[PDB]
């Protein structure tokens, strides 16, 4: 995926380009979170996600990161109503 | 990072 690919789309269409990219690396990495944590990333600028595809460590902190947040979130909102 | 983000759906 190219800077130029992405600059032919409209900005929603842009997320979803990006996201295809995205997620088969993802579900690899969380196959069972896998549309969330992609969703939850595609909010970030684009430039920062072009750069995620490129660079495997990136994508991997990024990942890591999401992860704790998306766990945190669901374990405290379970905690709250149990 | 939001963790309500929509759930991202391949295509």
């Amino acid at each position: 995926l190219t800077a130029s690919m992405l600059a032919s789309a409209p900005p929603q269409e842009q997320k979803q380009m990006l996201g295809e990219r995205l997620f088969p690396l993802i579900q690899a990495m969380h196959p069972t979170l896998a549309g969330k944590i992609t969703g939850m990333l595609l909010e970030i600028d684009n430039s920062e996600l072009l750069h995620m595809l490129e660079s495997p460590e990136s994508l991997r902190s990024k990942v890591d990161e999401a992860v704790a947040v998306l766990q945190a979130h669901q374990a405290k909102e379970a905690a709250q109503k149990a | 990072l939001n963790p309500n983000a929509k759930e991202f759906v391949p295509g």
